[PDB]
DNA sequence: AGACCCAGTTAAAAAAAAAAAAAAA
């Protein structure tokens, strides 16, 4: 029930991402395993597959938020809204709900929030000088007022299409979304192992941006 | 066992730390300032024993007598019931006390102060005589200045209250040496005046704010078995 | 647990050494830790004795020396050396103190001496202190080398400062942030993120900065104003230092103008940041009369001044978006 | 002798106790925080509060002027007659006088006898010790809380920008590159119904702090180092110097601002013996509290007289109808 | 509330697309120590409003519309209890601020 | 001679002390709160006010204008002749005289001997760091509390449009892009029953602050660095500087405003000695307070003289009902 | 109490569109009247231009222009007569002038 | 030299100094508040008024009119003959000369 | 106590150069 583009269904985008992962996993999985072990959590190949599929099914979930849905309907300006941040919050919630690990949900939310890295970089470059000091002073999550219930129910079904675990993500208001996304951004920006976190988030980001150069034109 | 309780609606005081280029003050008057004010009152009443060759040693012996009649060094206590706040005042204070540099050397020091409305001050004694209790009762008044002379004090009434041994939360100051198990404030206020030893005082006063500042008030008092009632409310004074 | 004891001196320098402690602990791990504010004690609860505290401290000190070397006897542009320090002597005392710390705390051994305390770390610091009649020949107040280094790292990394010098006069305004009830590592790292506005940002902006208050507002524009994240609200204490004709002193220790300016900025740019940034930048650039009008509407708060600023906005070609005036009305209440 | 005055005074358009921004064109008057009751939390209002240092300095100015206009006032410091305020320091150990003779600071009775300014306003000589607290003291002058509550949300602060129009030799107003001094400074003024309380401990003039009494034959008698005529002249001079303060000399910027001064109400209590300081006029129900002090004044039977001005202070207790501060000081000098 | 529409219909005087630039009316509304003079200013705004409508319909841009009556009712019922001058100044300055904003006048 | 004048004067249609608008055409009059009783608790209201430095500078203007006629006008600064109240500016060490001589500021005695601007109105030299407080203390002229009560409350300010009618060389009006040099603005004019008070503590004229009294032979005498004739002329000129105050010169913008003046009521005191400052002609308890102050001063045996205009004072104090300020200053200068 | 809405309705009907009779002189007279006499003349003239509005509404099919209630005239007379202060009189006159311009329910 | 004039003049039927109330057609004359006791306290009443700026302009007009007849009337502003009181408006570093030239600003004495 | 001190200092040593993803177009 979610929509990714103005004339493209988000379910088709999800299945295209899944097919791309299924065809590039043999090439891309060992570096992911190594970096995620370097994060500090041990895991198996099936655990890595489950983690990355939960990441993929929520790569652009925030696209079916109310603001971006209205933008898809009619060309109303986004006014600085970004779907990755809501996607980061969703990824953090479902990741932490069934993995019971704080750092795994942390890295997943950070990498999913960096899916649209260069639009964010361009928005920062036009506006002030520093990047993602808290939601560019409330600008990133300003016009966002909520999401349609059915849309989120959709990804719940997507969860059922990945695994039998029930997703217990709460209804996203403004305050909780702000709190979680600020925690994520601040922890990423300032932390003694910032270099290691940047390396691992880039390693997880490479498969996410692998969706360009042909696989994005069709969608 | 009696407690000399005095009410003073003084506006300000200034009692700074080892401070230079600015004089940040305590949130509450120190025991040394209270003892000095009481000694000044005693001298004003009658210098029959406080008159001698020098004022420095006269004040020293007055403070020694006060300490002797008090139970110990950290005995006198102060407790506010109104929200007190800390503000800043820039005054041209002379700094000729430095090495040389003439005598008219003055700089604009940020001599900050503490505004308040009303505080209670309790003195602890050792069953002093009726004549001496009257002398101290009339010495409880005449507190015409607290801290520096730029900010004065004004007593309202004085009384001799009894501990009455009732369990209630406290509000007065108490040393932190013996108070460990008890929103909490703690600093050193130089309980022993210096006239030419190591202890830390505790205050049950928090920070609070209105917009971007701190106006100090009292919340969540600890539990002490020694407390009394006055003016309709309940206060608590530690007893060694 | 260890319950790292912290001596009580003053709730400015003590909060600085607490910031040093917490940054050294968060550097290198220290999970499941908390900061308990006790008015002035500012203690830490962490389950470690001493491994990662050393690791984080040495990492932070190496970063300190690297930044000092990169910035430019051994004067540099570093915040902990000359970016906030007002004394020229500090510009040479800091390098030697850091070199001594490097020579001391690198082979797993404790410190052997002490050091002086500066005005920036503690406004109540001075070589002349009276005891009964006059001052001594030295300085009785001294700070341990470890405490001095932790205060330095907390000052450079956590508390923000605004620097503006006009030819001979030099102004530095440091506004430290303190808790009231309780904080956490999320709050600590948020306060670390609050530290911005690198020392040297002067290329041409001074041509319109003129007044000290206008430069302070312009530099606070690029700062941050969000504190509701930490689940606990904060307070700010601002102190200023001036140097006119090489004469340094204090003219402001507890003043509200930084606080009310910060609140006004927070309540203005909450309804947008792009349009607010454009509006403030344009008025500072060309509508200098509007900038002075806005500062006169904040300093000695009078609402009509805002209007005149908006008037100069039309003289500046400002877009004057819908949400800016809504935020201003919300400020009006 | 021993006097305690207090009350309410409404002041408008005065730049008293400014700061100047530390060297900026904008001149910042003193602004403090006052906590008051508004039944929705103890609110804090930013309102100016005039310090007592200005009152002490103006008492100093009036005192030195009254000695200048008095033939009996000769023992004055020439470097303190310029409203300096500074009297002694560690750098010097000799007191200088307007005449050709100096004072050797070897004892305290000699400096008490040979300098009245060091008596009334105190002094401090770290080189030779022998401190002396100032006899006259003053409190901070801030608007009363009842007035702030009844004016609700208000800051009572206005600023008027003035300028200098200096012009060079050529008939043209130049820029900063020519050397002119045509520039603005924003002087910040204040209004409101401030409260005052000042203590006059004139019972120790000519009385050394170390030895207030002689006690040789065991009878109570003050140790007046000087003759009673000089002490009486000092009392008259101090009570007359109180007049400029209560008339038109409060704060700073007097030559430019000259705060519009008129006492709204005043309560004074005077006695030969020491008397507790009267409550500051800031508080709402302090006048009745003043009666409590009167009860304390009646606790030990003190020969205390109370002067009222635009107030009653009750009816059962004796009072004195006073029409102006000069009448009050005339009553004080009557005894 | 009821500030959006009054600000939108008051900003037309100072708007660029209208070459009359009634700065004086907005100046009078802005710093008004008493209610009567700010009321006179908004009355002058409403009096110039037909001129703005005429010039808009002559140029081709959509004509401005008179403020809704409920806005006037709210303004009247709020202006009466302006016992303290501070609230009156707040309202006048808010109206002046909303008189300076961007609006979609000529597409 | 210590003199203190005060009183209440009607005034209307004056643009004195414009705030300048902060760079906008609508320049507004300076206003200050007055804290009027309004028959209840103290309620503050802001009304037009006249700054004290306005009064001080216009006293300086009258002072220099009267030295212009008197022979002792050579000992003055040429900056004063330019109607400029600046003492020495900023960054200037040596000052210039009316005759063209250069005077060094290192010694205050040298300044005081051959000048009067730095004596009567004080001075501040940051380069030398030498400061002398003025003998002229000027208050703020404010509409009285009873006036506010009887007018309840208004803005008390009228906004009047003013325009420039500049045209090009051909006699045409165009936009500023071609060279048009006309431009609009507006002015604020005030009214009310204002009250003023001025204090001339002219007992320190010619007296340096560093050494105020000589005591060469152990007797009180002022340290006058000039002959008595010059000091008397300076006092007469300073007192005559009050003549414009009550007639046509208080504020600024005299070319277009010229504030309208009449002496509604006046009271002045002088005793050749320290005296209480008069209460401002602003407060409700004004006449009673003045009567009490004068009767208390005269009850102490002081040789204080008081002169009152358009007020009965207390119908028992020996104060002659004066006719104007000209004879007032005449008698105050012939009394010695 | 009651006069506000009815006065607004009538003055709008006098000033609003779909009438081609835009009488602003009466509105200016009501507004700029320091004394009460000219305010009364202005409101009287506004009330007098009732038959034109009624005839035009009947001719063009617009709803009839409602006339203010007599109690509204009562309240007007009481507050004009009982308020001799020019301040409140000017406030009332300018309030009427403001209500002269309102976008009520015009002709469909 | 210095001459001060005052007095009372009776006026009627004059729209002198009318502001106009902005861009509206209702031209309203300048009005200023004055204090009149009316035996009930100095009440404030708005009364028609004439700005002194207009008096300055008309004095300028009379001055140039009576200086035209003088043999030394050449030393006048170009705008003086224009009856324009605008002296040194926006962006004017020179003085317009009635002879058809320009005057450079070097000293106030030269200007006068 | 007392000195100062507070910002530009200028001979052979070592590598060569295109996306299409969606922002207050
Ligand atoms: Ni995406
Ligand atoms: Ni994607």
């Amino acid at each position: 029930s979610c929509k990714a583009f103005q004339g493209q269904t988000l379910r088709e985008h999800i299945e295209a991402m899944l097919a791309a992962w299924e065809i590039v996993k043999n090439k891309y999985i060992p570096s992911i395993i190594r970096v995620m072990k370097t994060v500090g959590v041990k895991f198996t190949e099936e655990d890595a597959d489950k983690f990355m599929k939960t990441l993929i099914i929520l790569h652009d979930v925030g696209k079916c938020s109310e603001v971006y849905q209205k933008h898809l309907s009619n060309n109303e300006p986004l006014r600085g809204f970004r779907h990755e941040l809501v996607s980061a919050y969703y990824a953090y919630n479902i990741l932490k709900d069934m993995f019971k690990d704080e750092t795994i949900a942390f890295i997943g939310a950070l990498v999913v929030m960096m899916h649209h890295e260069p639009i964010l970089m361009g928005q920062i470059r036009s506006l002030d000088k520093e990047e993602l000091t808290p939601e560019v002073v409330l600008d990133k999550l300003r016009t966002f007022n909520g999401v349609m219930e059915g849309t989120e129910s959709f990804i719940k079904s997507m969860i059922k299409e990945k695994l039998g675990v029930i997703p217990k993500v709460p209804s996203p208001t403004q305050e909780d979304v702000l709190r979680e996304v600020i925690r994520l951004s601040v922890l990423a920006r300032h932390r003694p192992d910032s270099g290691k976190l940047r390396m691992v988030v880039g390693a997880l980001l490479i498969p996410l941006v692998c969706d360009y150069k042909g696989a994005a034109a069709a969608a | 066992m009696d407690i000399l309780l005095v009410c003073l609606r003084f506006p300000f005081f200034s009692v700074a730390k080892r401070s230079y280029q600015v004089r940040t003050s305590f949130l509450l008057p120190p025991p040394s300032a209270l003892k000095g004010a009481l000694a000044k009152g005693l001298i004003l009443l009658k210098p029959e024993k406080y008159a001698s060759s020098s004022l420095d040693e006269a004040a020293l012996k007055a403070i020694k007598e006060i300490e002797s009649k008090l139970v110990d060094i950290k005995a006198v206590s102060v407790a506010p019931l109104s929200p007190l706040i800390r503000n800043a005042f820039l005054l041209k204070r002379l700094r000729n006390l430095e090495s040389g540099s003439n005598a008219e050397k003055s700089d604009a020091m940020r001599r900050e102060y503490t505004f308040t409305r009303e505080l209670l001050v309790a003195y602890i004694f050792k069953n002093l005589t009726q004549e001496e209790k009257n002398l101290y009762l009339k010495a409880a008044m005449l507190i015409d200045v607290i801290g520096d002379t730029e900010s004065l004090a004004t007593p309202v009434w004085a009384s001799f209250v009894k501990p009455e041994d009732k369990k209630a939360p406290l509000a007065f100051s108490a040393p932190y040496t013996e108070i460990y198990s008890l929103r909490m404030y703690i600093e050193k206020m130089r309980v022993s005046p210096e006239y030419s030893q190591e202890e830390i005082f505790y205050l049950p006063i928090e920070e609070r704010r209105y917009k971007r500042i701190v106006y100090y008030a009292r919340i969540y008092p600890p539990e002490v078995e020694k407390a009394l009632t006055v003016d309709g409310e309940v206060l608590g004074i530690w007893i060694p | 647990f260890n319950e790292f004891k912290t001596p009580q001196i003053d709730p400015i320098f003590d909060l600085y050494v607490a910031y040093g402690y917490v940054v050294s602990l968060i550097r290198g791990g220290a999970k499941e830790a908390t900061l308990i504010p006790h008015g002035a004690s500012y203690l830490i609860q962490t389950d470690v004795s001493n491994e990662e505290f050393r690791h984080g401290l040495v990492d932070a000190l190496s970063s300190m020396l690297s930044l000092h070397i990169a910035l430019a006897k051994l004067v540099s542009d570093a915040d902990f050396s000359a970016g906030a320090n007002i004394n020229n002597v500090y510009w040479d005392s800091v390098p030697r103190n850091l070199e001594k710390l490097m020579k001391d705390l690198e082979k797993k051994r404790s410190v052997k001496g002490t050091a002086t305390i500066p005005i920036t770390l503690m406004p109540s610091a001075g070589k002349y202190m009276l005891k009964h009649f006059g001052v001594q020949g030295g300085n009785p107040i001294k700070v341990d080398l470890l405490n001095y280094a932790l205060a330095w790292v907390g000052f450079h990394y956590y508390t923000p400062y605004i620097k503006y010098a006009k030819g001979d006069t030099t102004w530095i305004h440091i506004y430290q942030i303190a808790p009231v009830e309780e904080v956490d590592m999320i709050s600590i790292l948020s306060l670390k993120d609050l530290k911005m506005h690198l020392p040297h940002y002067y290329e041409s902006n001074l041509d319109f900065l003129i007044n000290r208050r206008l430069a302070l507002l312009y530099h606070l524009l690029h700062s941050e104003a969000l504190e509701l994240f930490t689940e606990k609200e904060f307070v700010i204490h601002s102190y200023t230092l001036e140097r006119s004709g090489n004469n340094q002193a204090i003219r402001s220790f507890e003043e509200e103008e930084i606080g009310k300016l910060m609140d006004f900025l927070w309540k203005l740019k909450r309804r947008d940041f792009y349009h607010a940034i454009k509006f403030i930048d344009d008025l500072l650039k060309k509508a200098t009369e509007g900038a002075l009008a806005l500062i006169d509407a904040i300093m000695n708060e009078r609402l009509e001044g805002f209007y005149t600023a908006l008037k100069l906005g039309k003289k500046a070609g400002v877009v004057s978006s819908r949400e800016i005036v809504a935020a201003l009305e919300d400020i009006i209440c | 002798m021993y006097v305690r005055i207090s009350g309410r005074i409404r002041l408008n358009a005065h730049s008293l106790n400014a700061q100047g921004g530390g060297g900026t064109n904008y001149i910042e008057i003193t602004k403090t925080k006052v906590t008051v009751r508004t039944e929705n939390g103890w609110t804090v209002v930013e309102v100016p509060a005039i310090t007592g240092n200005m009152l002490k300095h103006w008492h100093f100015v009036g005192f030195v002027d009254y000695f200048k206009t008095t033939p009996y006032g000769v023992n004055l410091t020439e470097r303190a007659l310029r409203y300096n305020g500074t009297r002694f320091g560690q750098g010097e150990t000799t007191a200088t006088k307007a005449n050709g003779a100096t004072v050797q600071l070897n004892d305290e009775a000699t400096i008490i006898k040979e300098l009245a300014d060091a008596d009334v306003h105190g002094f401090l000589a770290p080189k030779t010790g022998r401190r002396r607290v100032s006899l006259v003291k003053a409190s901070f002058i801030l608007p009363t809380e009842d007035f702030i509550k009844e004016v609700e949300g208000e800051r009572l602060i206005t600023a008027i920008k003035h300028n200098r129009v200096d012009v060079d030799e050529k008939g043209a107003i130049g820029s900063s590159k020519e050397g002119t001094a045509q520039m603005l400074f924003s002087r910040e003024y204040a209004t409101g119904l401030y409260g005052f309380s000042i203590v006059l401990d004139l019972g120790l003039v000519g009385i050394p702090q170390g030895l207030p009494v002689k006690f040789e034959e065991n009878q109570p008698r003050p140790n007046i180092v000087i003759d009673p005529n000089e002490r009486k002249a000092r009392i008259e001079s101090a009570l007359k110097a109180l007049i400029p303060m209560l008339s038109g000399y409060i704060g700073a910027n007097l030559a430019r601002s000259f705060p519009v001064f008129k006492v709204e109400e005043l309560v004074a209590i005077a006695s030969e013996g020491p008397i507790p300081a009267l409550v500051h006029g800031f508080y709402e129900d302090y006048i009745e509290a003043n009666r409590s002090i009167i009860k304390n004044a009646r606790a030990l039977g003190f020969n205390i007289e109370v002067f009222t001005y635009n107030v009653d202070l009750g009816e059962d207790i004796e009072a004195t109808k006073v029409s102006s501060v000069e009448e009050l000081v005339a009553n004080l000098v009557k005894m | 509330g009821w500030i959006r529409n009054i600000g939108r219909y008051l900003s037309y005087l100072v708007d660029d697309t209208f070459e009359e630039y009634a700065y004086d009316v907005v100046d009078g509304i802005a710093k008004a120590r008493t209610q009567e003079e700010l009321l006179e200013g908004v009355y002058k705004a409403l009096r110039l409003a037909p001129k703005l409508k005429k010039k808009a319909e002559s140029k081709g841009c959509p004509p401005p519309r008179i403020p809704s009556p409920e806005d006037i009712e709210a303004l009247e019922e709020k202006v009466e209890q302006l016992s303290n001058p501070k609230d009156l100044r707040k309202l006048a300055v808010s109206l002046a601020l909303w008189a300076f904003a961007s609006w979609n006048n000529c597409p």
